[PDB]
């Protein structure tokens, strides 16, 4: 019976907090056993206990700094445009985790059934073990220098505007489907030969990075050969 | 032009030096949305893209027209993205400033089935005389009012769901200025004084007349296709200068003359300057000022929109002065 607590939370709406609207929204979901909880755009500075039945919480565009425990059956979490300093435990049920536009410097352990991870515009310094189920990863606008080894089924990887200095190790063509990886504006000087073994399914943008003249010549010679059907590559 | 600034920023942060292309005018944005058609123009500075007002729906066999909407079922949203605006950009009405965008892509499976598909038996005259398709679109998720204090305060209100960047794929059915101008100048030096005069007499007609410019561009290209001097042509001496003494068309001459024309496209207001100069023989002076500004505000520019504009004036003035 935290419904009274829900009311209390409302009574504690600091000037600007639209806690009442959320109170109604939360009550409705609880009474109707709803499955979608979105308290975004409510100027919330805190969040009351969440119903364990919900599997999708949308709380973006708010002034949150920490999040209550997440239902063990959650599958999608949207906390963008928040000042979150840390994210609570991730349920193995979670498949989508977007907390961009935050101040996260480290990330909790990632379930192995997660397919979407958006953690851009953060102060992340190191990323946790990446689950293979993840097909999309956005880690841009962060201060990362060492990307963890990429999973096998990684389709999109936007890892630009970071402090990366060394190119990452791939799955060695464990995936034969189209793949777009972005590594531009990162401080990389040299690259691995493993790249020479990747198919044209790979699309890589390394433009802006401080690559060495040697690699430039090499890669320029590679991109000027008809026999070369290697990965679509971009550089500058 | 500020719209272009934001669009270019989006492209740089998302895919710098990549298939991504930027929307140059906010009015023609909705026409660059996915499944739309975009055509290419001849511009030496680089391939330019213009809207068509047509969509793959208008050319494909709709299987009846009773339900053309099912195609959109092939449209996928990779999700949303964030672009950190620079310092000169301010979201009027937050020390770190960023904008939120949405990515829409056409399913690869529909891209595969595209080639193995039938067009409508009846097609628009535009498509009938058509002889690419937008594949990805990054659009605004909400209204964004931005302002810039950059110089070479402007304000732009981008309505929501407005395409900012776009990637296109070919539609199929069942380079350094210094080098360029050098090459062109060389091609022209291998020409008689009389012939060069003829070319000049024409290119001077092209000054200040987009009508004459398009006409002479079309005609140079036409006699480059046919390769035969027409019996009579209103600009016959130009195309005559295109052919050598043996009459064998030196394709370099035409390509370059077209290139000069392509550049002249980039100079709308400045054109008067060049014309007055050619009318007074001050061209040499103008060439120098262009060179000074280029060298002064740019280190090894021949290694800003103005930069491209300047390179054009150099090319145009250089060629003209070389003909005279």
């Amino acid at each position: 019976h935290y419904l009274r607590i829900l009311t209390e939370w409302e009574k504690n709406s600091s000037p600007g907090e639209e806690r009442g609207i959320a109170f109604n929204r939360l009550s409705q979901c609880f009474q109707n056993q709803e499955a979608v909880l979105n308290l975004s755009d409510l100027n919330l500075t805190s969040l009351p206990e969440l119903p364990k039945h919900i599997s999708a919480l949308i709380v973006e565009n708010n002034k949150l700094t920490s999040l209550p425990k997440l239902p063990a059956f959650l599958k999608e979490l949207n906390a963008d445009n928040n000042r979150l300093s840390v994210i609570p435990e991730l349920p193995e049920s979670l498949t989508t985790l977007s907390v961009r536009s935050n101040q996260l410097e480290n990330l909790p352990v990632l379930p192995n059934h997660l397919t979407s991870l958006f953690v851009e515009n953060n102060r992340l310094y190191n990323l946790p073990a990446l689950p293979e189920k993840l097909k999309f990863l956005h880690v841009y606008y962060n201060r990362l220098t060492t990307l963890p080894d990429l999973p096998d089924k990684l389709e999109i990887l936007c890892a630009q505007r970071n402090n990366l200095v060394t190119f990452p190790q791939f799955s060695d063509r464990n995936n034969i489907r189209q793949k777009e990886y972005y590594f531009h504006f990162n401080q990389i000087t040299t690259l691995p030969e493993s790249f020479s073994q990747l198919d044209s399914s790979y699309r890589i943008n390394i433009s802006g990075n401080p690559l060495s003249t040697r690699v430039l010549q090499s890669l320029q010679r590679l991109t000027s050969s008809p026999d070369y059907h290697g990965p679509q590559i971009y550089f500058s | 032009s500020v719209f272009e600034e934001i669009t270019r920023i989006v492209v740089k942060e998302m895919d710098a030096g990549g298939d991504m292309i930027a929307v140059r005018s906010l009015v023609d944005a909705d026409r660059f949305r996915c499944f739309h058609l975009v055509g290419e123009k001849r511009t030496f500075f680089g391939c330019r893209h213009y809207t068509t007002g047509l969509t793959l729906m208008d050319i494909l066999d709709t299987d009846g027209d009773k339900a053309e909407f099912q195609i959109l079922d092939n449209v996928d949203s990779t999700g949303e993205l964030i672009v950190r605006l620079p310092k000169e950009i301010t979201i009027s009405g937050f020390h770190h400033q960023k904008i939120k965008i949405s990515e829409n892509r056409i399913s690869q499976q529909y891209l595969a089935t595209l080639e193995n598909r039938k067009l409508k038996r009846e097609l628009p005259f535009s498509f009938r005389s058509i002889n690419y398709l937008v594949t990805e679109t990054l659009e605004t998720v909400k209204e964004e009012t931005l302002k810039s204090d950059r110089q070479y305060q402007r304000e732009v209100t981008i309505p929501p769901n407005r395409v900012l960047s776009y990637r296109v794929k070919q539609l199929v059915f069942p380079r350094n200025m210094k080098e360029k101008l050098e090459d062109m100048e060389s091609v022209l030096k291998d020409l008689t004084e009389e012939k060069r005069k003829d070319v000049l007499n024409s290119l001077a007609k092209c000054l200040g007349k987009e009508d004459i410019r398009q006409d002479l561009e079309q005609r140079v290209s036409e006699v480059l296709i046919s390769g035969e001097l027409h019996m009579e042509d209103p600009d016959k001496p130009l195309l005559s200068s295109l052919f050598n003494a043996a009459g064998v068309l030196v394709e370099a001459r035409a390509k370059a003359i077209l290139d000069f024309l392509d550049a002249l496209l980039e100079l709308s207001e400045e054109q008067q300057f060049v014309a007055e100069a050619l009318e007074k023989g001050t061209l040499p002076l103008l060439k120098d000022q262009v060179k000074s500004v280029m060298e002064q505000n740019w280190d090894e520019l021949a290694s800003d929109p103005e930069a491209r504009i300047l390179c054009a004036l150099y090319v145009v003035v250089s060629i003209l002065l070389e003909l005279a």
